[PDB]
């Protein structure tokens, strides 16, 4: 096993995706390996059960029509600042013919504090709907720093339509 | 290590209780408490025998595993990650000489763990506007951490950086470290939360008056932090 | 071609005049590059790369500041220019925000840590 | 593989890119030429190519049950708001010819401003085809279906709505 | 010359040349012909000595 | 390369395969015949003749798309 | 040979792409001074040094009007 | 010079100009650990 082999599946699961030597626990607990590189690995890999935790709930409260408005307001929401991030993790696909960058601590940092938010404010939103739900949404504008601050207060512009 | 669940709990009915004048504060799901998610620290060959020069090259990219908690090969953190600061288990079989320049630098290690504690932690709806945005400012810094840990695995694949190289370049964020990590513990002793956080960052931005690099520190975590205020 | 006329050249571009006139022009810049020559600082790319990203993101212009990370890919895919580090430094040095601190974020490590 | 990615996301079926009228596009096999992760993305490629395929086999089908109308109009409605699709996967071709380097990573930037478009108004001939509906009643499970959340799709089935409201517009202009 | 080393010799010769304002094509003999030739202080680079010394640490190159 | 698509098909040679004898040809001869069978002129290389019915013409290849592939594309065109 | 041609065309690349760069960053500088710029730059030279005299003789040029 | 400048920062009563003194004499520590280290770098010196 190299250190080469293992940032190659760590682009993967970014993306929710299973990687050659990364698997899976049981499910949706944790993201399992098969040394400091695996304690590396698992703590970058925390982003892909991010990723599922974000992806599943916009493909199901989409395509459920009874969910309402909002809703399926917030969950196009959720899948247009989840492009964006598909943008990010393409040029990491490429720049594959060094990469290493702590096996990626630096880049993917700034992302997974937005991936973190997002997976809190879908099970803060669970359950609800109609404009109770555009109330959930506004709970969480009322924090000090202005990444959450503001990434919170543009989705609370989407669903506010 | 537990009680911050049980401090929790105080806060957020005495939220509740300053706010009968009103309803839903929000609160964060338990698996972003529970999980690992942000925090720190967490078969290899006979170093006795492994020469002193090889020994040196073998003990300096484990410092840059643990100047980011990640438990090394040698040097490796400790359990009771509980009170206020770690404690590391550099090899009874590694060499005197190095050994004791290991324990010298550490403590940015040590006081790196303990500052992504707070960087979680103050961030929830519990603890204020000014607390969250304090623990932000804090987590800006902890980025360029991460950017020059970074810089110096660079110029180690090279061959080109060893130990007494190693003790020049960390000296600035060795500072910064020491600097957060203490204006973090104050804050959990001195439990108190906005405005008065607000008065323990300006209080040491008179303190340093002298050092100047330290100086801008405390000018920008208050000057960041004030602005919720 | 060589430096030295290569830097003449580049005074008769931003200068709106003639060879000869702007000697003295010329004569500055030969005292200021000379002696300013070898790698002051240790020059590697992952930092001055970030150091650009910041300063995009700062002004708000957040797609330019992933627009820059795929440039950038395309700029190293080619092979050609050995020296990136040196005209991706110059344009940061260069930039203008279309509309202080700088020394608690990380910054390049010095160089004067080794000898030659 | 990236050029039969771009012909059976356009139509064809291939031989990488297994077709079945039931399972839809549907690559399966145990390739030791990509990395053993690659196949699932493909999957979901052929997701949205699947609903170009079945989404297509409808519109031949047309232009009595089902043969009315309203149908034709609403179906080479579904000629005019698809064709951004065909044209958008001409363009993928530019790309790829020219940097050696880009992975199918790329194209889920690209495509997925559509994944939230085909599989929902996939349900509106799914609906038009597993119940029965005729004459100007067309003209009522596309404005049903346009109050949506998703602008994507509440503007798809608004340009479909007016195309064929062009036909309600014409025959109640003979008769008036 | 001011890159090889031996600045100040090059600072005397534009210096010992600006003074010929009050012989350009003299000058263009010297040039044209300036790779021909055939192939100490203590004041030098000595912070021990002279009056208001700056500031500096160490050197090492010097 | 990336342009050759299953000429590297050869893990094909790791289970039991007999090789296929094939021709090669740019894609713009395929363009320039079906330029011609469309503007209605007979018996071109591609798109041969079989009964009245224009037909594929079996195993002519590239190398971006593989042998099927092609030749579902030929049906479409020899349809028209 | 051709190698004169498929080299060439790497530097028509090369230098559109950072093109591209310079402009996202809203510098002044015409694809001719550009190409002056990173001529030097793949010498050899700090960049530090030529980065403050192309404010300087930009403040001369722009003093004078 | 650090038995001097670690016991005289643990000692929080000692000035302000205690503190301002104490840190210049370490920041000419960093001048001293930036030779000791080109002194590392040349030994492959006697």
């Amino acid at each position: 096993i190299t250190e080469a082999a293992l940032v190659r599946d760590i682009l993967y699961v970014f993306q929710g995706i299973d990687g050659k030597n990364i698997k899976m626990n049981n499910t949706e607990n944790c993201y399992k390996v098969e040394r400091s590189l695996r304690d590396t690995a698992v703590r970058l890999s925390e982003l892909g059960w991010l990723h599922n935790k974000i992806r599943r709930y916009t493909d199901q409260r989409s395509l459920d029509r009874s969910f309402g408005l909002v809703g399926q307001s917030f969950c196009a929401a959720l899948h247009q600042e989840l492009r964006e991030y598909y943008r990010l993790l393409s040029v990491l696909h490429s720049q594959l013919q060094s990469l290493t960058l702590r096996r990626l601590l630096v880049w993917t940092y700034d992302p997974k504090i937005r991936l973190k938010t997002l997976a809190a404010l879908v099970d803060h939103c669970q359950g609800r709907k109609g404009g109770e739900l555009a109330s959930a949404v506004h709970a969480y504008t009322k924090t000090g720093d202005p990444y959450m601050r503001s990434l919170v207060q543009h989705i609370l512009s989407l669903v506010s339509h | 290590l537990q009680q911050s669940l049980e401090l929790k709990r105080k806060m957020l009915r005495d939220k509740q209780n300053k706010k009968n004048s009103g309803q839903h504060l929000p609160i964060f799901p338990a698996w972003v408490y529970e999980r690992p998610a942000l925090i720190g620290d967490f078969t290899a060959l006979p170093i006795g025998t492994l020469p002193l020069a090889s020994q040196e090259s073998a003990v300096v990219e484990d410092l840059l595993y643990v100047l980011v908690g990640v438990d090394g090969r040698y040097v490796s953190a400790q359990p009771l990650a509980g009170r206020q600061s770690r404690t590391f288990l550099v090899d009874p079989n590694l060499d005197l000489s190095i050994r004791e320049l290991v324990h010298r630098i550490l403590p940015v290690a040590a006081s790196y763990s303990a500052v992504t504690r707070f960087i979680e932690e103050k961030s929830s709806f519990e603890y204020g506007q000014v607390n969250h945005a304090l623990a932000a400012a804090m987590r800006t810094l902890v980025k360029e951490h991460l950017i020059l840990v970074s810089q110096l695995e660079q110029l180690h694949r090279q061959g080109l950086l060893s130990l007494q190289k190693l003790w020049f370049y960390i000296q600035p964020a060795m500072r910064t470290m020491d600097i957060l990590a203490s204006l973090a513990t104050s804050v959990d002793k001195g439990e108190c939360l906005g405005g008065s956080t607000l008065s323990l960052l300006h209080d040491r931005s008179f303190s340093y008056t002298g050092d100047s690099q330290a100086q801008e520190l405390c000018l920008y975590l208050t000057k960041a932090a004030s602005a919720p205020y | 071609k060589s430096p030295n006329v290569l830097l003449q050249n580049l005074c008769c571009r931003i200068l709106g005049r003639s060879e000869a006139d702007v000697a003295q022009q010329f004569q500055y810049a030969v005292r200021v590059i000379g002696s300013n020559f070898a790698p002051t600082v240790e020059r590697d790319e992952f930092l001055v790369a970030e150091k650009i990203k910041k300063e995009l993101i700062r002004q708000r212009r957040e797609a330019d500041a992933a627009l820059f990370s795929e440039l950038h890919r395309k700029l190293h895919s080619q092979g050609v220019l050995k020296n990136k580090w040196s005209i991706l430094y110059l344009l940061l040095s260069l930039s203008e925000d279309p509309r202080s601190y700088a020394t608690l974020f990380a910054q390049a490590l010095p160089r004067d840590a080794h000898s030659t | 593989m990236i050029h039969e990615l771009l012909l059976a996301l356009s139509g064809y079926p291939g031989s990488i890119f297994t077709w079945n009228k039931r399972s839809g596009l549907q690559v399966s096999q145990d390739f030791p030429f990509l990395h053993p992760s690659e196949t699932s993305v493909l999957n979901r490629l052929c997701r949205l190519g699947t609903d170009y395929i079945r989404f297509t086999e409808f519109i031949e089908q047309y232009t009595g049950g089902l043969h009315g109308i309203y149908l034709r109009a609403f179906c080479t409605g579904l000629d005019s708001v698809l064709q951004p699709y065909r044209q958008a996967l001409l363009d993928l071709e530019q790309e790829f010819l020219g940097d050696p380097h880009l992975s199918i990573s790329h194209v889920n930037y690209f495509l997925d401003q559509f994944q939230l478009l085909f599989p929902s108004v996939m349900v509106v001939v799914e609906q038009i085809k597993s119940q029965k509906i005729h004459g100007c009643q067309i003209l009522e499970t596309v404005y049903k279906h346009s109050c949506g959340g998703l602008p994507p799709v509440r503007s798809a089935l608004e340009k479909i709505l007016a195309v064929c409201h062009g036909v309600m517009y014409k025959q109640l202009s003979a008769w008036m | 010359l001011r890159v090889g080393g031996l600045g100040p010799k090059a600072d005397r010769l534009e210096e010992l040349v600006e003074e010929l304002e009050a012989v350009g094509s003299v000058l263009d003999l010297l040039v044209q012909l300036a790779g021909s030739g055939p192939p100490r202080d203590y004041f030098l680079n000595n912070k021990h000595v002279g009056r208001n010394v700056p500031y500096s640490g160490y050197d090492c190159d010097d | 390369n990336l342009a050759a698509v299953w000429d590297q098909h050869l893990y094909s040679s790791d289970p039991l395969y007999v090789p296929d004898d094939r021709v090669l040809v740019t894609e713009t001869q395929v363009i320039r015949e079906t330029l011609w069978l469309l503007s209605g002129v007979k018996k071109l290389f591609i798109f041969q003749l079989i009964d009245g019915k224009v037909t594929v013409r079996n195993n002519i290849i590239v190398t971006h798309l593989t042998h099927s592939c092609l030749r579902s594309v030929l049906e479409q065109i020899a349809a028209y | 040979a051709a190698a004169a041609a498929a080299n060439l065309n790497a530097v028509r690349e090369t230098m559109d792409v950072l093109l591209e760069i310079s402009r996202i960053l809203n510098t002044g500088l015409d694809m001719e001074t550009l190409s002056i710029c990173v001529r030097l730059c793949e010498q050899g030279i700090n960049p530090e040094a030529l980065s403050s005299v192309i404010k300087e003789l930009r403040k001369a040029t722009e003093a004078l009007k």
